[PDB]
DNA sequence: CCCCCCCCCCACCCCCCCCCCCCCCCCCCCCCC
DNA sequence: GGGGGGGGGGGGGGGGGGGGGTTTTTGGGGGGGGGG
């Protein structure tokens, strides 16, 4: 099945270079290392599991570069347009740039370090004539795009019915009330398989609602010996990610006259999980995306990225104690407008 | 004959048409500059033109009849020519819409017939069972990670196109021809919004003893959500068939037919006997001129239901209920309702049902109900499975469909109490709450209920108290703004008056009919009255004022210190505010409070 | 205490699978050294 | 007398084809409760 192809006003090699230059350059100097390299150092020390990319920072970086006279290709507009791809680009930039830890963490107890170290030893023996992994397996952090502050589409608080189909793929912010929330469940990122007949594990990255389990050992340790060894899934070596499904519903003021309040599924992953409770009135930024099940009609959901909620004592109580007439005034303060 | 050979000539003829009737060029440019301004100024007009089909006839009858009788071959060149016109304007495919004089192609879901398939038709009806809105995939774009090129794929189904192009299986690519792994690019990929609605035949038109027919309409992009259920509508579109109709041999059934649809091109809401009436400056000036007549409230209320004798205070209350007072929103989102809720309880044959039917014909948005015929679920909202997708979805009931309108309830005391238990939240909170089927929501039901009832006995018994005469609980009666008690009390003078009026009413003959042929002191007309109500609802929000407050507190304390309760006060405020709307006045004044107190005094005392 | 009411419960693409065909490998037999 | 080569059988792999994939209303009976 062949495909036609077209030219577009974007170049991901160029934008990858723009992203990594930003990542090693920017800092909030008006507040007086680079902000993101400091945050990545905190990730290296495993003290922080979330990288929050600010579109405000990309705007200020663009403004600085434009003040220095170079074009900057408006990366903010690009990554508001097609945010899903740019999560992958930012993670590649981080997985290249991220520094070593400054603080020690008792590393030997980490299974993924042990298993990939054993792989590296075996591959050194192979390479001595006697990528190393899928990148998601080694990527401990989670990456999120924080919207533009009002000072543009990620900034605007749409109602759910204002999310027309034209906004698919875009980073948008939606205003509503959470009507129900799922219990947290483990989604797979990378499935890990032990091989019984050679020991050399293999991995499957999963990008979809469903996957097919591997059986025959694809590794050359088996395949070059044409040994049809058996793969068995292991939870311990697999990378799971915390997954949770929520549903947001448009508020009573957003519903037009005589319409039903429309609603939208929210998918929240990683550290951002269980930031949403039912009954919360909230602005949620996320990538609005489709999912195939109908035929050409689509299921659609919001991949959550950022959450904005709408809504000392043992000595401060002495303010009222010393203020006095406490019983009378506190009694009058029950429903104070009621005679 | 093959369509492509004539496409160019059809394009240039529609281009000559658009050049000739330059109002369409002006419309295209007006849309473009509006959208450019609103894009830069930091809400968007659609890329759609309504052409008067009469203009296209007067230009070229052959092309006009081509649009009507063969739209699959004549709308694509017309839309191409229109898109080229929009391209010729300074700095996306443009779509067409049609109006006027369809002739035999003006139909209903009954008389729409298999002979009409693939023709352009106009259907009048009432909307029901609107689907959820869903994005429909029409193009997907894919970055080939190693190759660097952006591959793409177009998609087709029988709804996306006027002609039966080969289907495309809705599969996303995953590999280049060389086997290189693709990644799908949302945001460059293209999706149209898609919605499926059922237009039902108007029950007034359906012949003797047959139930209304219905047909399904498809709406795309900006036509989506232009209607809700219960809207009376005219839809224009291409009537089509789709699917295999059982010809695919897995289906053994010989007799089933083909599925059929209208692919919609425009959607007009209706209340012709338009849902929102247009007002000329002549209408504005006449409406203001009448508002300065010193007794305008009497003129308008006498102009309500001119075929009903008497009942003057009820028609006054009805007028103020059509023009309810301003709704208040307060701290912590606390809420005070602005509807006026009326209950007519009384003897038989006292025009209670006829007054409900007049209100049903006069308000901008009214929903009829009857006590036995209404379920409590059928009143609030009902869970159903949307067969378009398979999900549980709410269907709006009468109270929700009447939001920012009115509800008429005849035979109200005949309701079962599990129905009336569902009335309470609408009256008390202007809302209904659902907590079933895993659906936990609250819906707006902001509307004036007007209801008709009889006492527990067949006629009102003046020997006994109102709570003993009237079936309803006090916990429901207290929620109505005005409780009217009417009686058919016998009196020769009143009987003579009402009788000669009713005989004049029954001696009517509509224009043009022969004598005895079957059908197929200043007062305003009902179209004028409907326009006046729309004007006053839209354009004036009366502000409360101390000179009115003085009258209100004086009257409230006097009424209470001789059934009266705290709720009576904001009822008086609502009645005064609505009478200020009758005066078209930015303020409520002492006159409004005096009339409000006089009318509520009539309702309470039988004054 | 009896009767009537009213309340409750209930009915088209992709994967798995199976069949067919072709080639290769392994054993046995015969000849040659 | 043993080893190589040739020839035949048997097994395995690959390819191709095919088939499968719940609330809401209405009516009835029975049980429980209230009013004269
Ligand atoms: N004041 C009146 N003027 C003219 N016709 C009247 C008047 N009062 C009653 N009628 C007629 O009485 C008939 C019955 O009216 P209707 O509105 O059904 O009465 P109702 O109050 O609803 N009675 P019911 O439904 O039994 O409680 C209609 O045909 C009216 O035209
Ligand atoms: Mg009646
Ligand atoms: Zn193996």
């Amino acid at each position: 099945a062949a495909l036609p192809s077209i030219q577009l006003p974007v170049d991901y090699n160029n934008l990858f270079n723009e992203i990594t230059d930003f990542l090693v350059t920017f800092k909030q100097d008006t507040l007086s290392g680079p902000k993101y390299m400091a945050m990545l150092q905190k990730v290296a020390n495993r003290e922080l599991n979330s990288v929050i990319i600010d579109l405000d920072d990309i705007l200020q970086y663009q403004n600085e570069k434009f003040l220095q006279g170079t074009q900057a290709d408006d990366l903010v507009s690009a990554i508001q347009q097609n945010a899903n791809h740019f999560t992958e680009l930012f993670c590649r930039a981080i997985d290249n740039n991220m520094p070593l830890p400054t603080k020690e963490i008792d590393y030997k107890d980490d299974v993924l370090d042990v298993i990939l170290n054993q792989r590296r030893l075996r591959n050194e023996r192979m390479l001595s004539d006697r990528e190393l992994f899928p990148p998601n397996l080694t990527r401990r952090y989670f990456l999120y795009f924080k919207p533009l502050s009002q000072n543009a589409i990620s900034s605007k608080p749409l109602s759910v019915r204002q999310i027309k189909g034209d906004f698919l793929g875009q980073l948008i912010t939606v205003r509503g009330i959470i009507t129900r929330v799922s219990d947290v469940k483990p989604a797979v990122e990378v499935i890990a398989y032990t091989c019984d007949q050679c020991g050399y594990e293999v991995f499957q990255e999963v990008n979809s609602r469903t996957f097919t389990p591997l059986s025959e050992c694809t590794s050359e340790e088996c395949s070059q010996n044409q040994t049809k060894g058996q793969l068995f899934m292991s939870t311990r070596a697999s990378k799971f990610s915390a997954f949770q499904e929520c549903k947001i519903q448009e508020l009573s003021q957003q519903v037009p006259v005589g319409h039903i309040p429309r609603s939208l599924n929210i998918h929240v992953n990683g550290t951002l999980v269980r930031s949403l409770s039912p009954g919360d009135i909230v602005d949620v930024t996320g990538i609005f995306l489709p999912a195939p099940y109908a035929g050409l009609l689509t299921e659609t959901y919001l991949e959550a990225q950022f959450v904005r909620q709408h809504k000392d004592v043992e000595e401060r109580v002495m303010e009222l104690i010393t203020s006095g007439d406490v019983y009378n005034r506190l009694a009058k303060s029950i429903a104070p407008e009621i005679y | 004959f093959a369509p492509d050979a004539v496409f160019g000539d059809r394009v240039r003829r529609f281009q000559e048409f658009l050049d000739t009737f330059t109002s369409y060029r002006d419309s295209v440019r007006s849309i473009q500059v509006y959208n450019s301004n609103n894009a830069a100024n930091y809400n968007i007009l659609p890329h759609r033109i309504i052409i008067s089909l009469d203009d296209l006839r007067e230009f070229d009858r052959s092309f006009w009849s081509g649009i009507l009788v063969e739209p699959a071959y004549f709308i694509p060149p017309a839309e191409k020519a229109l898109t080229d016109l929009a391209d010729s304007m300074d700095d996306h495919p443009w779509k067409l819409s049609f109006k006027g004089s369809f002739g035999a192609h003006a139909l209903s879901p009954r008389t729409l017939t298999a002979q009409h398939l693939n023709k352009l038709v106009s259907v009048e009806g009432i909307v029901t069972k609107t689907s959820l809105v869903r994005p429909k995939l029409i193009r997907s774009v894919h970055y080939a990670a190693k190759t660097g090129r952006f591959h793409y794929r177009d998609y087709t189904d029988a709804t996306t196109t006027l002609t039966t192009r080969i289907p495309t299986p809705a599969i996303y690519p995953t590999e280049d021809t060389e086997g290189n792994k693709l990644t799908t690019e949302y945001g460059y990929s293209t999706f149209i919004d898609h919605q499926r609605i059922t237009v039902q035949e108007m029950p007034e038109m359906a012949p003797a003893g047959q139930l209304p027919r219905s047909i399904d309409v498809i709406l795309d992009d900006d036509l989506v959500d232009k209607t809700k259920p219960g809207d009376r509508v005219n839809v224009v579109g291409v009537f089509k068939s789709l699917g295999a109709g059982g010809m695919n041999q897995s289906n053994s059934n010989t007799l089933i037919g083909f599925k059929t649809l209208i692919l919609g091109n425009t959607v007009y809401p209706l209340h012709a006997r338009a849902a929102r009436q247009m007002l000329t400056d002549f209408d504005i000036r006449n409406i203001n001129k009448l508002s300065k007549k010193k007794d305008i409230f009497d003129i308008l209320s006498q102009s309500l239901a001119p075929s009903i004798y008497g009942h003057d205070h009820i028609k006054k209350a009805i007028l103020l209920m059509l023009m309810g007072g301003v709704e208040k929103n307060l701290e912590n989102g606390s809420h005070l309702r602005g509807d006026i809720n009326i209950l007519m309880v009384g003897d038989p044959s006292t025009a209670k049902s006829q007054l409900l039917r007049f209100v049903l014909n006069t308000a901008s948005l009214a929903i009829a109900t009857t006590g036995r015929g209404s379920s409590g679920v059928g009143l609030t909202a009902a869970v159903t499975t949307d067969r378009e997708t398979g999900e549980r979805r709410l269907e709006a009931g009468a109270m929700v469909l009447a939001d920012r309108g009115v509800v008429c309830i005849d035979e109200f005391d005949k309701m079962t109490d599990v129905d009336r238990v569902a009335i309470h939240e609408v009256m008390e909170q202007q809302t209904v709450t659902i907590a079933k089927a895993g659906i936990h929501t609250t819906l707006n039901a902001r509307c004036s209920v007007i209801a008709a009832a009889n006492p527990v006995f067949g006629q009102y018994d003046v020997n006994r108290d109102p709570h003993q005469n009237i079936a309803l609980p006090d916990s429901l009666l207290s929620r109505f703004d005005l409780l009217f008690v009417v009686t058919d009390d016998i009196n020769e003078i009143r009987d003579r008056s009402i009788s000669e009026h009713v005989l004049r009413t029954h001696r009517y003959l509509p224009p043009g009919y022969l004598e005895g042929e079957p059908v197929r002191p200043k007062l305003v007309t009902i179209p004028f009255l409907r326009k006046y109500v729309q004007y006053a609802k839209e354009r004036v929000i009366p502000q409360l004022t101390q000179e009115a407050i003085n009258v209100i507190v004086k009257n409230y304390t006097d009424l209470r210190n001789d059934p009266i309760t705290a709720r009576t006060l904001e009822t008086l405020i609502r009645l005064a505010t609505a009478h200020a709307k009758v005066r078209l006045s930015k303020t409520v004044n002492k006159v409004d409070a005096k009339v409000a107190a006089n009318l509520l005094r009539f309702a309470l005392l039988g004054e």
